[PDB]
């Protein structure tokens, strides 16, 4: 999968 | 992590160290490096189980190199797993063995491997035989210090021919990696018992023992015949690997039978049929199937001269068969059946895959050079290939038709007046040149040559080196068949040739005609514009003492590039 | 009729490419059934799916009909996706795309703010040069107007209108004047940079342009000295994209000038040292502060610091800084050409990082910053880098070692040598354009041809395969083998040039099938060209030319009937013509 | 439901014709590149009317349209006896396609207001419409600033929709 | 001579891994796919790809890339028959072959990858052999897989003993766009279906023109095998002899004979076509198939393909018989009939539409290929005529038979 | 002035694709398929600029998801990943948490920021607010 | 299996 992350939210 | 499983592992219960062992393959499955479990899943091998062992087997095969110093505590287990009763734990703890490539290792392993070559039961024998090879290739001066090459020929002389076959097939391996010191070769009467034990043995094994005589030659007449009969009904085989190394065979001993009797004939007349139905295989077989049907009517085009329907491409075949089926169609195009390839050949152009496009239109310039009596249909089908007008058909049919005029320049003086109005903004350098060719050695039955080398001389100090120096022939024999028209056509073209190009060669030609020029110009009616020699083509019927080495090798990867054994490996 | 989403999922439901055809070509007949039922309900949605269809790379050349029909609807989300599907289905060579013209100049007299947007999104993002012509008298029209939402896109509709057609920029130059007080940062970006671009295209706007150079050194002093924003701030800076764009048309002016560079002396001054040097967007304030200075007729003073920022780039270990810094270096080579060379070092050192781009970057620096004092020591090092490049970096190498050798050879004896290295050491990767330059550089020689040709034959010898190697080695040896062999008209005590294997090698190349065809032809030029310089040993190489006659080459073929009629009917013609070329430049 | 397209010649009026149908009335009209598109209600019938630009290099693209056509509105401008060649080898290069075959044809005479417009009679032996075949043709002459004839020549259309 | 037996999935990750020698390092798989790629978007894409001095032989079933790595000059035929058997095998315990199984039946599989290869020789391929010392669900190996007959198993026992016999037609054909055969060819494969006890021995009786020229009656019906391609069973030296067909038969399905003939007898289904393709409008398919057979059988489920421009819409369906469904996923019309008399005709008219703008890119002009099968028929005229059972025991066995006209791949040409 | 602006995912599929410079389809076919295979093929401590054909292209890595930009080769290069940086933030804050679905599934509304972020080249907006402002006032409109 | 069988005979010597 690998694609739930959000991108900014350091 | 890897500590909870080392502790299962470390384990009493035998349902705990089978879920271990499982998963440790399954790490090993998808690669995860579980090459630090290796000292302690040596311990949990020495089983009673059996579906167990061929997972620490496997396991021991896969990280053998990558524990070379810890790799010492296997070899007491596998003296202890090749003394069973139950001979399946045997030949596997043997081809296990093989496969274990340290040489700290294959020190111990001589003595039971001899043990498991003279036992009963012939699966640990032809499993042993392969695991021969298995040692000779690891350490070879190692086998001919223990004396196994003799056992070796000897499981030749057995009954039960799969053990037979698998001696055949090490035998072979290792004859190979000799330098044929002590080679392997054998009196005829140990090849009648090969013929009697190819009826017997695997569909495998007939592959492998029909790769021994390729190493034989005999001596006679009726020796070569006797033996070719038994081999003959070997091609009724539906197993399309078994039919090529037959044919193999048969082709390497058909330059020994006596061409006037009537078993050559038989023979050419019996071996067509196979491999016309080799090409009913499936398809990743049929490219190897083409490649060495192409090695074949080179050598003897007298078998499929009277089969070209079979060699029609269809759509459902890839790529790698289009391209083939063009190659052997040039190879077979004879007087009787240029209409069916003509047409055939006018059929493959409407495609839309390029690169077969282009090689079809080079098939039609391969058939206008090979034969003559239909050069004449070829120009005409190549002129309606051009009256599409698409651009890459075009860009090679103008090279297809340059290549037709420079093998037959005479009779073609009513075509090239189609040829002016091509599409003068044909792009590609391999062609632009070429049609430069056509106009500059044609340009008297041409009546317009200079107003179209007009524009092309327009972009002239950037086109190429090979379109400029193209320009620079065509004009000057231009002017020199016509003296009238062009005579500041010459002039500049020499001064954009000699003055600002620095293209070197250019400027060599350009100061040559300039100097034939300034000296003698009606000199140069004899000087450039000559009698040519008719050209001497490219004959890519291969060495035929190169051709009768892959006569050798028919089926290996050295049969399919057209290439000796030595030019691709290493 | 599905929805947009329900593709989607359909489509990522699919495992192979030879199933996701299928699934494509499955929604994409309904959609090109739904379009010859003239639906205008569902074909939004239909030329959304049409678009996702597009995106992968599948046919979607027959929904543009309905791109135009979905532009000329009324409503809002209809002519949304319409525009959505004019700029991804429709460009300049479409040759379908005029139809838009009618429609994008009435979209731009609609009330609606935001339809006009998008009316001037799409004429900005790909008008043609023909659309332009027909609504450039529009795009000044939405410039004549206050409403600050529609400025900023008509300002860079306008820039697209000047990239497209260059002369129509007249009719923009009455429109532009005093809008550079406006407070909407926006509508000032977009002027910004409709200036940046008329001040490249014309220097007829520069005498224009340069009378409001202190109103946005104002402008950029009100910017920095802003020391917060609400908005607008990205890492604690007022706004750099403008920022940036300032210190740009700051850049394209005072160029050539004394007035208008002094005009912009003490904000450069300013930011020079006001920079937040710790995340990426002060140091490319920095980094465009020191282009703007090294551009512009600027004080030296300024340049001391600007060089201590530049060693001070090298430094960071941003990789980020060192590609700006190693492209800093790579601008201002002419300009400050000395302080550059003390950097010589840290841009040497550069060679053995483990990107791609930094060599690229240090190898053309280190090319350009070639003088005719650093030639000795460099060439060693770059020679060296060259035979431990990747074989990638060989070609803009081999054309940068000869382009800085013809240029600063201190003399002709090393020069040659370093070229006829690199011809050893690169092979088949110096490029064909650069062959003809050694051959004229060697012909430009004079008084040096034996110790170039005896090394040619010296090099040859062993290698054939490298083939701008023997394109300079068949013409060197077909003009100059008279130095070669050397007194040598019959058998004498033996010198290793011995007019048999130096024919031989020839024979050689043209035999064996690793020869481009033009090898070939110059290997034929030279072995007629040795017939006359060559009293030795002839009548063999008319045999070459007799037994070459028949080839399947076309011009070889040519080349050899001609050179054999020479041969065999007009001998009293070849020494006449076989005289050496003369020198061009 | 009736697919009607508006093809003629520049400075004919037939955006002209389109605004004075939909509208009512005589608005400022600019050179028309591109297209347009109305719906006008009239006798239960929805003429879906795509008037086409008639500029010079617009001519090429207009069999973008041709594809499920059911009529033809054909404007000619009658103050030009100097551009009706041109008009009839439009025509001609129009009527004799593949696409676009079955459909109705109504060409409008635009302009009567000069002594240089000619009648119905004139315009119809300078295109010769009688030489076309399986057509259902019928010239009509307009004037479209005063809406003279326009509704009565939509009412044949919609007499040729249904049959 | 494979150094290494791999699966690979469509991306590049091994699925499963089986080297056998160390002459291919195991690292030499991930350049596997790149090479693909960069070898078939230039019109290369060989079975043979090159990695150095690596080779990459392979074979590609639907999911699966069924790699052979090789260093040395492998014999090739060999390794590619292995991956055909390979897959044959895997399809005998798993019918069907995805990567479900191979992740997840990794127990029993690295074990079939040891047994069917020792160092890159292929050495006991028959599935109903390796099935009984290789199961799901071990003892001493049988001795069938040692012992010269190597396919069937003695102690076979079944309560009635059943042989069954199909013998396939199956017509290859290519009309040229004119309208004449180039090739009438038939590949003919009797597949047998065999029950029986014990280790037997059977004789096949075919109304060859070869054994009736040998024996004096090659005046009546006959069928002239132009090539026969046994399988191992038969004895072929016995064949070679007197064309006897001896063979100790496995045990339930296999592949008899794959025979091919050529004849000079009608096509079977003829398929006129016209197309007048107009530009940017419309097509139409004034198709017409008639059957040149005789007038007593019935050709069931036909799939006449026709196909089509890629892009074309709103189609229509005039036909008299038989069902159309526009199948736009191959860009395809499948006009299928199921019921369909000999000698008889069937016309069918569609029509389309076209787009307006034209494409970037042509798009090619595939064959008509139908999809006809006839039972209780054969073109060919070949009629099996006895199967003697042998057995020490000896009894009364029922050999069974039908006979099945398919198609093989029966192009005809298009426009 | 930006060439074109390319979001392709990590497998190798792609996700966005905006094009400043009107060049055709086969070749719009070649040249992304070409720098994606460039891309990917690329180390992490690289710089994140690639010299390719006269364009000093700027990418940077936020996800799985790659973003590529191209500008033109006489301009500033670290403002360009600025740029990509206000993009990803507008994407996130008209979202709200942006995924990689989310960008697959409403890949119309990412175009559409991106057309009120950028038009024929440049920034149309140097705000952060009222491009959003603007954009949720136009879907505010329906 | 819907095509059914016929009976061959066994010996035809
Ligand atoms: N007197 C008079 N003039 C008319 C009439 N119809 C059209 N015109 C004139 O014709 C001119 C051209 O017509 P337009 O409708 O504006 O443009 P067009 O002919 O449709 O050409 P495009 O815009 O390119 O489609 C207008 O300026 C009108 O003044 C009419 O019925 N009577
Ligand atoms: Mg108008």
């Amino acid at each position: 999968k690998g694609e739930n992350t959000s991108a900014a939210h350091p | 992590e890897i500590f909870e499983l080392k502790a299962e592992l470390n384990s009493d219960k035998k349902e705990k160290k089978k879920e271990a062992v499982k998963k440790v393959i399954a790490s090993m499955t998808v690669g995860k490096d579980v090459s630090a479990l290796f000292p302690d899943v040596v311990n949990c091998m020495q089983t009673d189980n059996l579906e167990l062992k061929k997972l620490v087997y496997l396991y021991l095969m896969n990280y053998a190199k990558s524990q070379p110093d810890m790799a010492i505590m296997a070899v007491n287990t596998f003296v202890k797993d090749c003394e069973d009763p139950n001979p399946l734990i045997r030949a596997l703890a043997v081809r296990t063995m093989g496969c274990i490539r340290v040489d700290k290792i294959t020190e111990y392993l001589c003595e039971p491997l001899r043990k498991c070559l003279k036992d009963e039961d012939p699966y640990v024998r032809k499993t042993a035989a392969v695991c021969v090879a298995k040692l000779h290739d690891i350490n070879a001066q190692l086998v001919e210090d223990q004396g196994f090459l003799d056992t070796l020929k000897d499981l030749i002389s057995d009954s039960n021919p799969m053990v037979v076959a698998n001696a055949v097939a090490a035998l072979s391996e290792i004859a190979e990696s000799h330098p044929s010191s002590n080679l392997l070769d054998l009196n005829p009467q140990s090849i009648n018992k090969l013929l009697t034990a190819l009826n017997e043995c695997t569909e495998w094994g007939q592959i492998f023992i029909l790769d021994c005589l390729a190493n034989y030659m005999p001596k006679d007449d009726r020796e070569a015949q006797s033996i070719c009969e038994r081999v003959t009904p070997r091609l009724s085989h539906a197993n399309s690997a078994v039919v090529l190394s037959a044919v193999k065979v048969l082709m390497k001993f058909m330059e020994m039978l006596s061409k006037d009797l009537d078993y050559y004939g038989t023979l050419l007349k019996k071996l067509a049929p196979p491999l016309v139905t080799l090409l009913s295989a499936e398809p990743e077989l049929q490219y190897v199937a083409l490649r060495n049907i192409n090695l074949i009517v080179q050598k003897r085009p007298e078998i499929l001269k009277h089969e070209m329907k079979v060699f029609f491409v269809k759509y459902n075949d890839p790529i790698y068969v289009k391209l083939e089926k063009l190659d052997i169609m040039i190879r077979l195009a004879s007087q009787a059946n240029i209409a069916q390839v003509l047409a055939e050949l006018r059929e493959y152009a409407t495609e839309v895959d390029v690169d077969f496009v282009r090689k079809a239109v080079r098939a039609i310039g391969r058939c206008a050079i090979k034969v003559e009596q239909s050069a004449e249909r070829c120009v005409s089908t190549l002129l309606d290939l051009i009256q599409t007008k698409v651009n890459y058909v075009v860009q090679e049919a103008i090279v297809v038709i340059k290549d037709i005029f420079r093998k037959y320049p005479n009779k073609y003086e009513s075509v090239i007046a189609t040829l002016c109005e091509n599409l003068d903004s044909l792009d590609e350098p391999e062609a632009r040149a070429a049609m430069i060719w056509i106009v500059g050695e044609y340009a008297e039955r041409i009546d317009n040559a200079d107003e179209l080398l007009e524009s092309f001389l327009e972009g002239f100090h950037d086109k190429s080196t090979q379109v400029q120096l193209q320009l620079l022939t065509a004009i000057v024999k231009l002017f020199l068949k016509k003296p009238t028209e062009t005579q500041e056509l010459v002039q500049q073209v020499l001064s954009l040739a000699t003055q600002d190009s620095d293209n070197p060669d250019l400027r060599d030609r350009g100061y040559i005609y300039w100097r034939l020029l300034s000296t003698d110009p009606v000199a140069a009616k004899e000087v450039v514009l000559a009698e040519k020699p008719l050209i001497s083509e490219e004959t890519d019927l291969i060495e035929p003492t190169l051709l009768d080495e892959l006569i050798c090798y028919i089926g290996t990867l050295a049969s399919v590039y057209h290439k000796p054994p030595s030019a691709f490996v290493e | 009729p599905i929805r947009l989403r329900e593709l989607i999922r359909t489509i990522r439901t699919a495992r192979t490419q030879a199933e996701e055809r299928e699934m494509i070509q499955k929604e994409c007949a309904a959609i090109r059934s739904s379009f010859r039922e003239e639906d205008n309900t569902y074909r939004c949605r239909n030329v959304a799916k049409l678009l996702y269809m597009h995106m992968l790379g599948y046919p979607a050349h027959f929904g543009q009909l309905e791109c135009l029909k979905l532009i000329a609807s009324q409503k809002f989300t209809d002519k949304r996706i319409g525009y959505l599907g004019a700029m991804l289905l429709l460009d300049e060579r479409q040759d379908v795309h005029l139809l838009m013209t009618n429609c994008i100049k009435n979209d731009l007299n609609h009330s609606t703010q935001f339809v006009q947007g998008l009316a001037l999104c799409t004429l900005g993002c790909m008008g043609s040069s023909e659309m332009c012509r027909d609504l450039a008298g529009e795009v000044e029209k939405l410039l004549k107007t206050s409403n600050s939402y529609l400025r900023k896109k008509a300002a860079l509709c306008a820039v697209h209108v000047i990239r497209k057609v260059p002369e129509l920029m007249e009719m923009f130059l009455p429109a532009t004047k005093n809008l550079l007080n406006e407070k909407n940062h926006g509508v000032l970006h977009t002027s910004v940079v409709l200036l940046t671009e008329m001040c490249e295209r014309s220097p007829d706007m520069l005498a224009h342009f340069r009378k409001l150079v202190p109103q946005l050194v104002r402008i950029l002093k009100n910017l920095i000295m802003s020391g917060y924003s609400p908005e607008h701030d990205v890492s604690g800076i007022s706004d750099p994209f403008l920022q940036v764009r300032i210190l740009r048309l700051l850049r394209i002016l005072g160029r050539n000038d004394d007035d208008s560079s002094e005009a912009m002396n003490d904000i450069l001054a300013q930011v020079a040292t006001n920079t937040e040097t710790s995340k990426n967007v002060g140091n490319a304030i920095l980094y465009e502060t020191v282009l703007t200075i090294m551009d512009i007729k600027s004080e030296s003073g300024l340049r001391v610091l600007a060089i201590n920022i530049l060693g001070r780039f090298l430094l960071n270990n941003d990789k980020n800084i060192r590609y700006v810094a190693l492209t800093s270096l790579l601008k201002t080579v002419q300009t400050d050409h000395n302080a550059v060379q003390r950097h010589r070092s840290t841009i040497v050192d550069c060679l053995k990082d483990l990107d791609v781009s930094i060599k690229r970057r240090a190898m053309e620096l280190s090319f350009a910053l070639v003088n005719g004092n650093n030639i000795r020591g460099m060439m060693k090092e770059l020679l060296y880098f060259l035979d431990s490049c990747e074989p990638e970096f060989k070609a803009d190498c081999a054309s940068g070692i000869f382009l800085a050798a013809e240029k600063y050879a201190p003399s002709k004896r090393w020069h040659i040598d370093t070229i006829m290295r690199v011809l050893t050491t690169a092979g088949s990767y110096v490029r064909d354009d650069a062959v003809p330059n050694l051959i004229q550089l060697i012909t430009n020689s004079v008084e040096m041809h034996a110790y170039t040709v005896q090394r040619l034959y010296k090099a040859i010898l062993g290698d054939y395969s490298q083939q701008p190697l023997v394109q300079v080695a068949a013409w060197c040896i077909g003009e100059y083998g008279d130095l070669l062999v050397s007194g040598q008209c019959e058998e004498e005590e033996p010198i290793q040039v011995t007019e048999d294997e130096v024919l031989d090698i020839l024979e050689s190349v043209l035999i064996s099938n690793m020869s481009t065809s033009v090898t070939r032809g110059y290997a034929l030029t030279a072995i007629m060209k040795l017939s006359t310089r060559f009293t030795c040993t002839v009548n063999r190489i008319k045999k070459v030319v007799s037994i070459y006659g028949s080839s399947i080459d076309v011009e070889l073929q040519q080349r050899a009937v001609e050179y054999n009629a020479l041969f065999k009917k007009y001998d009293h013609m070849r020494s006449a013509l076989l005289e050496r070329m003369p020198v061009m430049e | 439901e009736m697919r009607i397209l508006m093809v003629g010649l520049d400075a004919a009026g037939k955006t002209t014709i389109l605004y004075k149908l939909k509208l009512g009335e005589i608005v400022t009209t600019i050179p028309t590149i591109g297209f347009n598109v109305e719906t006008v209600e009239y006798k239960n019938i929805s003429f879906t009317v795509w008037d086409v630009g008639g500029l010079d290099k617009i001519r090429p693209l207009w069999r973008h349209y041709f594809q499920n056509t059911q009529g033809l509105i054909f404007v000619v401008d009658s103050n030009d006896r100097e551009r009706v060649n041109e008009a009839r080898e439009e025509l001609m290069r129009m009527l004799a396609e593949d696409e676009l075959r079955d459909a109705v044809l109504l060409v409008f005479a635009n302009k009567q207001d000069l002594p240089n417009a000619m009648n119905a009679a004139e315009i119809t032996d300078k295109l010769g419409l009688h030489s076309l075949r399986h057509r259902n043709w019928y010239i009509q002459a307009t004037c479209a600033t005063s809406g003279d004839g326009l509704y009565e020549g939509l009412d044949w259309l919609s007499n040729q929709l249904r049959n | 001579s494979a150094s290494a037996v791999y699966v690979l999935d469509l991306k590049g990750k091994v699925l499963i891994c089986r080297n056998y020698r160390g002459d291919v390092d195991m690292s030499e798989v991930e350049h596997f796919m790149p090479i693909l790629m960069e070898k078939e978007e230039e019109g290369m894409l060989s079975p043979i790809l090159a990695h150095g001095g690596v080779r990459f032989m392979w074979i590609k079933h639907n999911n699966l890339y069924l790699v052979a790595t090789s260093k040395k000059n492998a014999c090739v035929s060999l390794v590619f028959s292995f991956l055909y058997k390979v897959v044959q095998v895997f399809s005998e315990y798993f019918k069907e072959l995805e990567e479900e199984s191979i992740r997840d039946n990794f127990v029993i599989i690295y074990e079939l990858l040891d047994e069917l290869m020792d160092f890159g020789y292929p050495q006991t391929t028959d599935s109903k052999i390796l099935q009984e010392y290789i199961t799901q669900e071990a003892p001493r190996p049988p001795a069938t897989v040692t012992n010269a007959v190597s396919w069937r198993s003695e102690g076979i026992k079944y309560r009635k003993n059943e042989v069954f016999l199909d013998v396939i037609e199956a017509v290859n054909l290519l009309v040229s766009a004119n309208g004449n055969v180039l090739r009438s060819e038939i590949v003919g494969s009797i597949k047998m279906r065999v029950f029986l006890s014990g280790m037997p021995e059977l004789r096949l009786g075919l109304n060859d023109k070869v054994l009736f020229d040998n024996t004096g009656r090659g005046k009546s019906k006959s069928v002239e095998l132009e090539d026969v391609k046994f399988h191992q069973c038969v004895r072929l030296s016995r064949f070679e002899n007197d064309r006897t067909i001896s063979f100790i038969p496995p045990d339930g399905e296999f592949e008899l004979m794959s025979y091919r003939l050529n004849t000079h007898v009608k096509p079977l289904i003829w398929i006129e076509s016209v197309i007048e393709k107009h530009s940017h409008s419309r097509i139409e398919y004034m198709v017409k198939a008639k059957s040149q057979f005789k007038r007593r059988s019935t050709a069931n489920n036909v799939e006449i393909h026709i196909p089509v421009p890629n892009d074309a819409d709103s189609p229509k369906f005039k036909t008299t018989v038989g069902s159309v469904k526009w199948v736009p996923e191959n860009s395809e019309i499948v006009w299928s009939v199921k019921s369909f008399p000999g000698g008889k005709e069937y016309l069918m008219r569609a029509h389309f539409g076209l787009p307006s703008v034209e494409a970037e890119d042509k798009e090619g002009k595939p064959p008509i290929s139908v999809k006809f099968e006839i039972p209780y028929f054969t073109t060919s005229g070949i009629q099996v005529r006895y199967l003697k059972i042998i057995e020490k025991s000896g009894y009364q066995a029922l050999p069974w038979v039908r006979y099945i006209t398919q198609n093989g791949d029966y192009q005809l040409r298009t426009q | 002035m930006i060439h074109f602006i390319l979001l392709f995912s990590r497998q190798g599929k792609l996700r966005l694709q905006k094009w400043y410079i009107t060049l055709p389809d086969k070749e719009r076919k070649k040249i992304t398929r070409e720098i994606v295979q460039i891309i990917l093929s690329r180390g992490h401590r690289t710089s994140s600029f690639v010299d390719w054909k006269e364009l000093k292209l700027v990418y940077k890595r936020y996800a799985s998801l790659y973003f590529c930009c191209a500008i033109e080769n006489q301009d500033n290069e670290l403002l360009t990943l600025e740029i990509v940086h206000r993009y990803v933030e507008l994407l996130d804050k008209y979202f709200g948490n942006v995924c990689e679905l989310d960008i697959i599934f409403n890949f119309e509304k990412a175009y559409f920021i991106l057309d009120e972020f950028i038009i024929g080249g440049e920034i149309q907006e140097t705000s952060k607010k009222i491009a959003v402002k603007a954009i949720e006032d136009s879907d505010m409109l329906q | 299996t819907s095509y059914d069988y016929c009976r061959v005979p066994m010996e035809d010597g």
